[PDB]
C-alpha cells in the first residue's frame, strides 16, 4: 500500500449524515496519529499535511452536533494514549483557532472549539505546551451564556495546570 | 313489518340446495329500489331475511361480525346447524324486543355433505323441513306453489327451474314483491347466482 | 424520568424468540423461531407466534403468551367493530395505534403490570399499500422496511441492513429472512419444526389473499430450495 | 419526587420551538435508521383543529393521549356552543387535564410538555401558549422546549425583539435550528412545509453566513 | 312539507332542498366533508341536532386521521346511528340524502337513508311526497352519462312540476353541486 | 420469587397423577391418598367430568380443585353452550379455565390456585387432545405428561415409552406401570382413580330414540376393572 | 402522644411563594401581589395571582395558581344569586370555601387565600382562609415570603382611619420593603374592591403613577 489509501478511506468515510461513518473516519485519524512511531520523515510530513487539511476542512465551517461529540471524545482520548508532539499540525489547529474568543461573532461553534481545546489541555495538565497567550486572549464580556461558561471552565483548567 | 315487502324461498335437492329471493324495496305502495338483495353468505352458509329492511341490514352486519369472530377464535368455518342455533339464540335474546324479521338458513355441511335448510319465526323458533322453507309477505302463495310443484331428489338443473317458477308465480300475485329475482344454486364446491327476467320491471 | 417496569419488560422480551418482518415492493414476509422443546410437547398449538387479526392484517409476537392472547383478542374485536361501523376494513395504522394506546395506558396506571410483549404488524390497505410496524411495551409504534425483535435483535438488524434492497421481491424477502435467522440462532442449524412463516401478498387479480400461513411441509420445501 | 422526574423525562425529548409574528405563528425529528420507513410518519406538529395546532416535547405515547383529548374537547365545545374553541380555552383544558393527572398518587402524570399555537376564530391576533406538568400554563412570544432550551431561548431573546414583531411570514420561518415547520394564519389557515422548502431555507442561511464571512471574516 | 331531492350525474351530485320552514332562506344542508354533503328533512330541530352530531363526528375523524372518509363509510355510519336511534327512547325523525365524490375511485355517489335506517344508494332519490311528483321525469329523462348542465335542467323541470302539482308552497329551492373541486352552490 | 412460584412448589408437593394421549383416546390416572382407614375413599373423587367428552385431573390443593371443577362446569354451559347448542371443544374450555386461573392470579387480595390440571378431551375436527394448565394461567398441549411429587421419574419413563403408534390399551398399561412405580401407599383398585376419553358409549346416555345423539366419551373405570387390569401386570 | 402535625406543616406557608398583602379600609379593600421576574419576551399578563370571584368579591393567593377553590367560590356565588336573587356575604363565601376544603379532617387541601369583599351587612371585609378548613377575619394581612416583617409593619401602620389611596401606598411600601427595592411597575400588581366599582385590577399606568407618588412622598 502506497500510504495514501488510508487518506482516501478517511476522506470517503467522513459523511456528515451517518454518525457511524464519521466515527470510523475519526478512528482512522486516531490510528494515523497513534501510528507515528514506525514511519519515516517524509511519511510524517505527509501525515502532518493531511491532518492539517482534514482538520481545516472538518472543524472550521459548521458542526451538526453529531461530529462534535466524536471530535470531543477524540480530543479527550488521543492525548492520553500518545504524545501530541509527534504531530506538528494536530495541536496547532486547536491552539491557533481563529475567532474562538471573538466577542461580536454571532457562539455554538466558538463554544465547541473552546471545549475541544479545554479537553486537550485537561488530558495533559502539567506536561502541556506553553499556552499562556490564552491568558491575553480570554474574553469576559461575551454576551452569550454558553461562551461565558466555556471561558470560565477554560480559565479553571489553565489555573489548575499551573499549580503543580 | 310488512311495509317494505320481499319474499325468500329455499328448497333442498339432490346433494344441492337452492335459495331465491325477490329484489323489491319500497315504502308501502311506492317502489324505491329494484336492487335490494336479501340473501347473504358467511363462509359457506347462506341466510335470507325478510321483513323490515333496517333490521335485515342490522342482522346481516351482526351475523357477519359474529361469524368472523367465530372463524378467528375456532380456526374453522361455522356449519349450517351451529349457525342456525346461533341465530335462534340471538333472536331469543331480544324477547319482548324482537327484530321484525323472518330468517331462512340454507347450506351444505362441509363434513357430512348433506343439505340443510331451516326457517325462523319472530323470536327464533327453529323450523327444520326436509322439503322447503318460505318467508315473506307472499308466504301463502309460496306454500301453495311449493306444495304443488316440489319433488324430492331433484337435480340442480330441475331444482333451479322449480324454485324459479315457484318464486315468480308467487311474486306475481303479491303487490309488495316482484321487481326482479335472484336464485342461488349451491353445491358441494360450486355456487351459481342467476338473475331472472320478470314483469313490472 | 426512566420507567423501570418498561425496562424490565424490554429485558424480558430480549430473552424471547426472534421474529423478523421484511417488506417488499409487492408483499410482506413474517418469520418466527420456535424455542421451546421437550420431546413430548405438542407442536400443533395452532400458530404459536403468528396470529391473524383479520383477512388483511397479521401479527408476530415476542414475549409472554397470555398478554399476547389478550391483546390479539382485543385487536380482533376492534377490527370487527370498525368493519361493522364503516362497512370497510380497518386501516393498519389505526389498529396499531389502538394497541399502542392500550399498552401506554397499561404503563401509566398503578396496579397493572406492563405488557411484556413486542408486536410486529404486517398489513395491507388501499391508502398506503403494504405496511410494516413494530410496537413495544412503552406504547410507541414505528414503521419499518425490515425489522427484527426478540433475542438477537442487533445482529439481525445488522444482517438486514447489509443485504436489503428497496425493490426486492417476495421470494427475495423470504430468502433474506431465512438466511438472517439461520445466521443468528444459537441452535447450530435451522429446522422446519422450529420455524413459523407467513406471507401477505397481492396477485395480478385483485383478490388480496392475505392469509397464507405456511404449513410445516411448505416450510421444509422452502428451506430445501433456499439451501439452509 | 414526581413532577421533577417528569420534567427530566421532558428534557430528554426532541427540541421544539414556537414563535409568533405580526399575522402568523411558526411551530418548529431525529435521525431515521437505514431500514425505517418514513412514508408513514406521525408529524411532530399535530393540528388540533383548523385554527389551533399543537407541538409536543417528551414522551410521544403520552402526548398522543393529550392530543386526542384536546381534539375531542374541541369537537365537544363546537357541538355544545356552536363556536370553535379558542386558544386560551384549549390551553387551559390541557393544563387542567395534566394537573388532574398529577394528583392521585401520580407515578408519572404525563412526562410531556406542549406548545399550543393559533388564532381565535373571527380574529387575527396570534396566540402562543406553553403547557407543562403540574397544570402550569404560560404565554410566550418565542419559546423552546427540549434538549437545548436555554441556548435556543437565549438566541431568541437576543434576536427576537418585543418592539417590532416580524411583519412577513418568511422571516419568521427563516429561523436557524443549529426539521419541521408549520405555519398558522388567520381564517383557519394551516400550512405544513415540505422538505424542499426547508432545504431552500437552510441553503439561504448557509449562503448568508458565507457572505457575512466573506465581507468581514 | 319539505322537499329534498338528489340526482347523481356522470361526474357530479346535485342536491335540491326546500327553503320553507313552518322563513324563506333555510339551508337544510351540512358539509360533512370537503367532498361529502348531507341534506336532512322531517321533524323539528331533532334534524339539526342529528346533522350537527354527525358533522362533529366526521370532522373529528378527519382531524384524527388526516384523511377524509369515503361516502360509503359516511352513509354506513349514519345508517348505524339512525338504526340505534329507532330502538331507543327519543328517536330521531330525520330522512337524509348524502351526496359525495369518492376521490380514490373518482366517482360521484348518492345515498338515501330513511328515518328507520334504510339505505339504498339510488342513482336518483327524493324524500317525502316529492318522489310522487318527480319520479316519472327521472324515469324518462335520466341517463347514466349525463353532464352537470343536463342534470340541472332536469332538476329545474322537476322543481317546476313540484310547484305546479303540489298543494303545499315550499318557497323555492336551493341547489348544491358536489364534484372533484368540492361543494358549490348554484346561484340561479 | 412470588406467589406463582410458591403455588408451583405446593403443586410439586402434591400427589403425582399422569396423562397419556394415544391415537384413539386419552388416559388419565391418579392415586387417592387417605391415611385413615376410618375415612371412606369412595366419597372423594379426584377425576371429575367437565363435559361428556372432557375430563380433568389435578395435583395440588384439593379444595381449590373442587371449587375450580364447579366453576369450569358452569362456564362450559354459560359461555359456549346455550348459544351454539353443543359442548365446547377442548381448546376453548381449557382457555376458559386458564382465564379463571389468570383472573385469580391477577386479582388483588386473592391468592392463586395451588393446583395444576391435566385436561383430556375429544372433539370433532380436532380428534383427541391433552393439555396441562399451571397455576399462573398458561396452558400447554402434551402427548404424555405428569405432575406432582414423582413427576420427574414419571416424565422420564413416559419419554422412554411414548411413541406415535400407541393405542388406548397400551396407554392404560403404561399409565398403570407408571403409577405402580411411584405409589406412596398401597396399590390396589380402591386407591387408583383412572378415566379414559375414547369411543362413545350408547349404554350411558340413559335413553334411546334419537340416532344422532351419541353417548359420552368420558368413562371412569370401576374398582373391579382396575383390579382386573392390575392382574395383567 | 399523637397529634395532627400534617396540618401544622401545611400551615407553615411562609415560604409558599410570592408575598400577598391585603388592607381593608372604610372605602375599599386593596390587594397587592408580587410579580415574578421572567423572560422579557414572556407575556406577563398570563400571571394572575389576583382573581375575581364575582363583582363584589375578589381573591389573592401566594402559592401556585394551579384553581378548584376559585371555581367553587364562583359557582357558590352564582348559585346563591340564582337561589336568593341577591349577593352572597363575604363570610358565607369564605365558609363555603372552608367547607369545600374540609370535605375534600386530618389532611390539608388547597392553599391559603386572602378573600376580600363588600356587603351591606358588614361593609368591607377581609378574610384569611387556610388549607385547614378555617379562616380568620383580618384588618390587613400578609402571606408569602417575608410575611412576619410585613405583618409587623401592618401592626405598626394600620390605624382604622385609612383611605383607599393610603392603603395602596402602604401596600406598595410594604411590598418594596419585602422585595428590597426596585419595584417600578413589573414586580407588583394592585387591585381594589369598592362598593360602587366592584372588583377592579389596576393597569400598569396607574401602578406606575402610584409608584411615582410613593417615591415623591419618600423624597418629601
Amino acid at each position: 500500500l502506497n500510504m495514501s489509501d488510508l487518506f482516501e478511506l478517511c476522506e470517503s468515510y467522513y459523511n456528515k449524515d451517518d454518525k457511524a461513518s464519521m466515527i470510523m473516519s475519526v478512528e482512522i485519524v486516531a490510528g494515523l496519529v497513534c501510528g507515528s512511531k514506525f514511519m519515516s520523515v517524509s511519511d510524517l510530513d505527509k501525515r502532518d499535511t493531511f491532518i492539517e487539511n482534514f482538520l481545516a476542512k472538518c472543524l472550521d465551517y459548521e458542526l451538526n452536533h453529531d461530529a462534535f461529540e466524536i471530535w470531543s471524545t477524540l480530543a479527550w482520548w488521543l492525548p492520553a494514549v500518545v504524545d501530541l508532539r509527534r504531530s506538528k499540525t494536530f495541536f496547532c489547529h486547536f491552539i491557533n483557532a481563529d475567532g474562538m474568543f471573538d466577542r461580536e461573532s454571532d457562539a455554538t461553534h466558538q463554544t465547541s472549539k473552546i471545549y475541544m481545546l479545554r479537553s486537550i489541555l485537561m488530558s495533559m495538565e502539567f506536561r502541556a505546551p506553553d499556552v499562556g497567550k490564552l491568558f491575553d486572549e480570554l474574553v469576559f464580556d461575551h454576551p452569550y451564556d454558553q461562551v461565558r461558561q466555556a471561558v470560565a471552565k477554560l480559565l479553571t483548567t489553565l489555573v489548575q495546570n499551573q499549580s503543580n | 313489518s310488512s311495509i317494505n315487502g320481499g319474499i325468500v324461498v329455499a328448497m333442498t335437492g339432490k346433494d344441492c340446495v337452492a335459495i331465491a329471493c325477490d329484489l323489491r324495496l319500497g315504502s308501502q305502495s311506492l317502489g324505491v329500489s329494484n336492487k335490494f338483495e336479501k340473501i347473504f353468505h358467511y363462509g359457506h352458509v347462506f341466510l335470507g331475511i325478510t321483513g323490515l329492511a333496517t333490521d335485515v341490514t342490522t342482522l346481516n352486519e351482526m351475523f357477519r361480525y359474529k361469524t368472523n369472530l367465530y372463524k378467528l377464535k375456532e380456526e374453522r368455518a361455522i356449519e349450517p346447524e351451529t349457525f342456525t342455533q346461533l341465530v335462534s339464540s340471538s333472536l331469543y335474546e331480544r324477547r319482548f324486543g324482537p327484530y321484525f324479521v323472518g330468517p331462512v338458513v340454507a347450506g351444505i355441511n362441509s363434513k357430512s355433505g348433506k343439505p340443510f335448510i331451516a326457517g325462523f319465526d319472530l323470536i327464533g323458533c327453529i323450523d327444520e323441513a326436509k322439503d322447503f322453507i318460505v318467508s315473506g309477505t307472499a308466504s301463502d302463495q309460496l306454500f301453495g306453489m311449493c306444495e304443488s310443484l316440489y319433488e324430492p331428489n331433484l337435480e340442480p338443473e330441475d331444482l333451479f327451474e322449480t324454485i324459479s317458477q315457484a318464486l315468480l308465480n308467487a311474486a306475481d300475485r303479491d303487490a309488495l314483491s316482484g321487481w326482479g329475482a335472484v336464485v342461488y344454486i349451491i353445491k358441494k364446491d360450486e355456487v351459481v347466482k342467476r338473475y331472472l327476467k320478470m314483469r313490472q320491471d | 424520568g426512566r420507567l423501570y417496569q418498561v425496562e424490565y419488560a424490554l429485558e424480558s422480551i430480549s430473552h424471547a424468540g426472534t421474529a423478523i418482518g421484511i417488506m417488499a415492493s409487492d408483499g410482506i414476509v413474517l418469520a418466527a423461531e420456535r424455542k421451546v422443546t421437550s420431546t413430548l410437547l405438542e407442536q400443533d398449538t395452532s400458530t404459536e407466534k403468528l396470529y391473524k387479526l383479520n383477512d388483511k392484517i397479521a401479527v408476530a409476537v415476542a414475549g409472554l403468551t397470555a398478554d399476547a392472547e389478550i391483546l390479539i383478542n382485543t385487536a380482533r374485536i376492534h377490527a370487527q367493530n370498525y368493519l361493522k361501523t364503516y362497512n370497510e376494513d380497518i386501516p393498519v395504522e389505526i389498529l396499531v395505534r389502538r394497541l399502542s394506546d392500550i399498552k401506554q395506558g397499561y404503563t401509566q396506571h398503578g396496579g397493572l403490570r406492563p405488557f411484556g410483549v413486542s408486536f410486529i404488524y404486517a398489513g395491507y390497505d388501499d391508502r398506503y399499500g403494504y405496511q410494516l410496524y413494530t410496537s413495544n411495551p412503552s406504547g410507541n409504534y414505528t414503521g419499518w422496511k425490515a425489522i427484527s425483535v426478540g433475542a438477537n435483535t442487533s445482529a439481525a438488524q445488522t444482517l438486514l441492513q447489509m443485504d436489503y434492497k428497496d425493490d426486492m421481491k417476495v421470494d427475495d424477502a423470504i430468502e433474506l429472512a431465512l438466511k438472517t435467522l439461520s445466521k443468528t440462532t444459537d441452535s447450530s442449524a435451522l429446522t422446519y419444526d422450529r420455524l413459523e412463516f407467513a406471507t401477505i401478498r397481492k396477485g395480478a387479480n385483485d383478490g388480496e389473499v392475505y392469509q397464507k400461513i405456511f404449513k410445516p411441509q411448505e416450510i421444509k420445501d422452502i428451506l430445501v430450495k433456499t439451501g439452509i | 419526587f414526581q413532577v421533577e422526574y417528569a420534567l427530566e423525562a421532558v428534557k430528554r425529548g426532541t427540541c421544539a420551538v414556537g414563535v409568533k409574528g405580526k399575522n402568523c405563528v411558526v411551530l418548529g425529528r431525529r435521525s431515521t435508521l437505514k431500514l425505517q420507513d418514513t412514508r408513514i410518519t406521525p408529524s411532530k406538529v399535530s393540528k388540533i383543529d383548523s385554527h389551533v395546532v399543537l407541538s409536543f416535547s417528551g414522551l410521544n405515547a403520552d402526548s398522543r393521549i393529550l392530543i386526542e383529548k384536546a381534539r375531542v374537547e374541541a369537537q365537544s365545545h363546537r357541538l355544545t356552543l356552536e363556536d370553535p374553541v379558542t386558544v386560551e380555552y384549549l390551553t387551559r383544558y390541557v393544563a387542567g387535564v395534566q394537573q388532574r393527572y398529577t394528583q392521585s398518587g401520580g407515578v408519572r402524570p404525563f412526562g410531556v410538555s406542549t406548545l399550543i399555537a393559533g388564532f381565535d376564530p373571527r380574529d387575527d391576533e396570534p396566540k402562543l401558549y406553553q403547557t407543562e406538568p403540574s397544570g402550569i400554563y404560560s404565554s410566550w412570544s418565542a419559546q423552546t422546549i427540549g434538549r437545548n432550551s436555554k441556548t435556543v431561548r437565549e438566541f431568541l431573546e437576543k434576536n427576537y425583539d418585543r418592539k417590532e414583531p416580524p411583519a412577513t411570514v418568511e422571516e419568521c420561518v427563516k429561523l436557524t435550528v443549529r426539521i419541521e415547520i408549520t405555519v398558522v394564519k388567520p381564517d383557519s389557515d394551516i400550512v405544513a412545509l415540505s422538505s424542499e422548502e426547508i432545504n431552500q431555507y437552510v441553503t439561504q442561511i448557509e449562503q448568508e453566513k458565507q457572505e457575512q464571512q466573506e465581507q468581514d471574516k | 312539507m319539505d322537499i329534498i331531492l338528489g340526482i347523481r350525474v356522470q361526474d357530479s351530485v346535485i342536491l335540491a332542498s326546500s327553503k320553507a320552514v313552518t322563513k324563506d332562506s333555510d339551508d337544510k344542508t351540512r358539509q360533512l366533508s370537503p367532498h361529502t354533503l348531507m341534506s336532512f328533512a322531517g321533524e323539528a330541530g331533532d334534524t339539526v341536532q342529528f346533522a350537527e352530531y354527525i358533522q362533529a363526528n366526521i370532522q373529528l375523524y378527519s382531524i384524527r386521521e388526516d384523511y377524509e372518509l369515503s361516502p360509503q363509510a359516511v352513509s354506513s355510519f349514519v345508517r348505524q346511528e339512525l338504526a340505534k336511534s329507532i330502538r331507543s327512547r327519543r328517536p330521531y325523525q330525520v330522512n337524509v340524502l348524502i351526496g359525495g365524490y369518492d376521490k380514490k375511485k373518482n366517482k360521484p355517489e348518492l345515498y338515501q337513508i330513511d328515518y328507520l335506517g334504510t339505505k339504498v344508494e339510488l342513482p336518483y332519490g327524493a324524500h317525502g311526497y316529492s318522489g310522487f311528483y318527480t319520479f316519472f321525469l327521472l324515469d324518462h329523462h335520466y341517463r347514466p352519462d349525463m353532464t352537470t348542465e343536463e342534470g340541472l335542467d332536469l332538476l329545474k323541470l322537476c322543481v317546476q312540476e313540484l310547484e305546479k302539482r303540489m298543494p303545499m308552497d315550499f318557497k323555492g329551492v336551493i341547489v348544491k353541486i358536489v364534484d372533484k373541486d368540492g361543494i358549490r352552490q348554484v346561484d340561479d | 420469587l412470588g406467589q406463582i412460584d410458591y403455588a408451583l412448589t405446593a403443586v410439586k408437593q402434591g400427589v403425582t397423577s399422569l396423562g397419556i394421549k394415544a391415537t384413539n383416546g386419552v388416559v388419565i390416572a391418579t392415586e387417592k391418598k387417605s391415611s385413615s382407614p376410618l375415612a371412606m375413599s369412595e366419597t372423594l373423587s379426584k377425576v371429575s367430568l367437565l363435559t361428556p367428552d372432557i375430563g380433568a385431573v389435578y395435583s395440588g390443593m384439593g379444595p381449590d380443585y373442587r371449587v375450580l371443577v364447579d366453576k369450569s362446569r358452569k362456564v362450559a354451559h354459560t359461555s359456549y353452550k346455550r348459544i351454539y347448542g353443543e359442548y365446547p371443544p377442548t381448546k376453548l374450555l381449557v382457555s376458559e379455565v386458564a382465564k379463571i386461573m389468570q383472573e385469580a392470579t391477577q386479582s388483588g387480595g386473592v391468592r392463586p390456585f395451588g393446583v395444576s390440571l391435566l385436561i383430556a378431551g375429544h372433539d370433532e375436527f380436532n380428534g383427541f387432545s391433552l393439555y396441562q394448565v399451571d397455576p399462573s394461567g398458561s396452558y400447554f398441549p402434551w402427548k404424555a405428561t405428569a405432575i406432582g411429587k414423582g413427576s420427574v421419574a414419571a416424565k422420564t419413563f413416559l419419554e422412554k415409552r411414548w411413541n406415535d403408534e400407541l393405542e388406548l390399551e397400551d396407554a392404560i398399561h403404561i399409565a398403570l406401570l407408571t403409577l405402580k412405580e411411584s405409589v406412596e401407599g398401597e396399590f390396589n383398585g380402591d386407591t387408583i382413580e383412572l378415566a379414559i376419553i375414547g369411543d362413545e358409549n350408547p349404554d350411558l346416555l340413559g335413553y334411546t330414540g334419537i340416532p344422532t345423539d351419541k353417548g359420552p366419551r368420558f368413562r371412569k373405570l370401576t374398582s373391579q376393572e382396575i383390579n382386573d387390569r392390575l392382574e395383567a401386570l | 402522644e399523637g397529634r395532627l402535625f400534617q396540618v401544622e406543616y401545611s400551615l407553615e406557608a411562609i415560604k409558599l411563594g410570592s408575598t400577598a398583602i391585603g388592607i381593608a379600609t372604610k372605602e375599599g379593600v386593596v390587594l397587592g401581589v408580587e410579580k415574578r421576574a421572567t423572560s422579557p419576551l414572556l407575556e406577563s399578563d398570563s400571571i394572575e395571582k389576583i382573581v375575581e370571584i364575582d363583582r363584589h368579591i375578589g381573591c389573592a393567593m401566594s402559592g401556585l395558581t394551579a384553581r378548584s377553590m376559585i371555581e367553587h367560590a364562583r359557582t357558590a356565588a352564582v348559585t346563591h344569586n340564582l337561589y336568593y336573587d341577591e349577593d352572597i356575604n363575604v363570610e358565607s363565601l369564605t365558609q363555603s370555601v372552608c367547607d369545600l376544603a374540609l370535605r375534600f379532617m386530618s389532611r390539608p387541601f388547597g392553599v391559603a387565600l386572602l378573600i376580600a369583599g363588600h356587603d351591606a351587612d358588614d361593609g368591607y371585609q377581609l378574610f384569611h382562609a387556610e388549607p385547614s378548613g378555617t379562616f380568620y377575619r383580618y384588618n390587613a394581612k400578609a402571606i408569602g415570603s417575608g410575611s412576619e416583617g410585613a405583618q409587623a409593619e401592618l401592626l405598626n401602620e394600620w390605624h382604622s382611619s385609612l383611605t383607599l389611596k393610603e392603603a395602596e401606598l402602604l401596600v406598595l411600601k410594604i411590598l418594596k420593603q419585602v422585595m428590597e427595592e426596585k419595584l417600578d411597575e413589573n414586580n407588583a400588581q394592585l387591585s381594589c374592591i369598592t362598593k360602587q366599582d366592584g372588583f377592579k385590577i389596576y393597569d400598569n399606568e396607574k401602578t406606575a403613577e402610584l409608584i411615582k407618588e410613593l417615591k415623591e412622598k419618600e423624597a418629601a
